[PDB]
RNA sequence: AUCGAGAGGA
C-alpha cells in the first residue's frame, strides 16, 4: 500500500543528480559528496580506498537512512591537496585494481580449464 | 414538552419505510393515552377507568 | 560478517532453525487517518471506525 | 442505518 517500488533504489528520479559536492565549514580542506542511488558498496570501497591515501587527513561515509538511498562521503585532505582531486584518484585507483582482478582472474580461469 | 426532530431524529433507511426514534414511539404511546383520557372527560365516564 | 562490510562480528551469533507463525494482525488492516469525513446524525460528530 | 451480541487487539 505504501511499499516503494524496488527500483527506486538504483534508478533516479527525474531532475535527481548522482553526485553533489558541498564544502565543509568547520574546518579548512574538507568536503561532503552526497551521492544519490547507492548504498555500501561504492561507499566502502571509496572510503577505504582514500583511507589509503597518505594526502588524506580523514575519510567517512554513512547511510543517513537505511529506508532512502543516499551515502555522504566526508574527505578532509592537507592543504597541499583537495579532496576533489583524493575523490578522482580514489576512483581511479580502484577502476584499475578491478581492471587487474579482471585480467588475472580470466588467466587463472583459462589456466584451469586446461590444466 | 415535544423535543424537536433533530433530538429524535427519523432515519431513511435501505426498506423505504421510515424509521422512528425511540422517543417518537413512547411519544405516539403518550399522545394515545392522553386522547384517549381526555375522551373520557368531555363525555361522563366511570373513576375506575379514568383512574 | 556484517554484510555492509565484511567485517567479522566480535561476538560469535546464536543462529539456527526456529519454527515462526506469521498472525493475521497485518498493518495494512490497520492504518487509518481521516479530515473531515461523515458525522453521525444524532451528534454532528464524526463517525466510528 | 440502528440496536444488541460475540470474538479479538494494546
Amino acid at each position: 500500500m505504501n511499499a516503494p517500488p524496488a527500483f527506486e533504489s538504483f534508478l533516479l528520479f527525474e531532475g535527481e543528480k548522482k553526485i553533489t559536492i558541498n564544502k565543509d565549514t568547520k574546518v579548512p580542506n574538507a568536503c561532503l559528496f552526497t551521492i544519490n542511488k547507492e548504498d555500501h558498496t561504492l561507499g566502502n570501497i571509496i572510503k577505504s580506498q582514500l583511507l589509503k591515501d597518505p594526502q588524506v587527513l580523514f575519510a567517512g561515509y554513512k547511510v543517513p537512512h537505511p529506508l532512502e538511498h543516499k551515502i555522504i562521503i566526508r574527505v578532509q585532505t592537507t592543504p597541499d591537496y583537495s579532496p576533489q582531486e583524493a575523490f578522482t584518484n580514489a576512483i581511479t585507483d580502484l577502476i584499475s585494481e578491478l581492471s587487474l582482478l579482471e585480467e588475472r582472474f580470466r588467466v587463472a580461469i583459462k589456466d584451469k580449464q586446461e590444466g | 414538552p415535544v423535543p424537536p426532530l433533530s433530538v429524535r431524529p427519523a432515519v431513511v433507511m435501505q426498506g423505504s419505510a421510515r424509521n422512528q426514534d425511540d422517543l417518537t414511539h413512547k411519544l405516539a404511546d403518550i399522545v394515545k393515552i392522553n386522547n384517549q383520557l381526555r375522551r373520557n372527560e368531555q363525555n361522563g365516564a366511570a373513576a375506575h377507568v379514568i383512574a | 560478517y556484517n554484510g555492509f562490510t565484511g567485517r567479522k562480528i566480535t561476538s560469535q551469533i546464536f543462529i539456527g532453525p526456529t519454527y515462526y507463525q506469521r498472525l493475521k494482525h497485518m498493518v495494512d488492516d490497520k492504518i487509518h487517518s481521516r479530515a473531515r469525513g461523515p458525522i453521525q446524525i444524532l451528534n454532528r460528530q464524526p463517525m466510528e471506525g
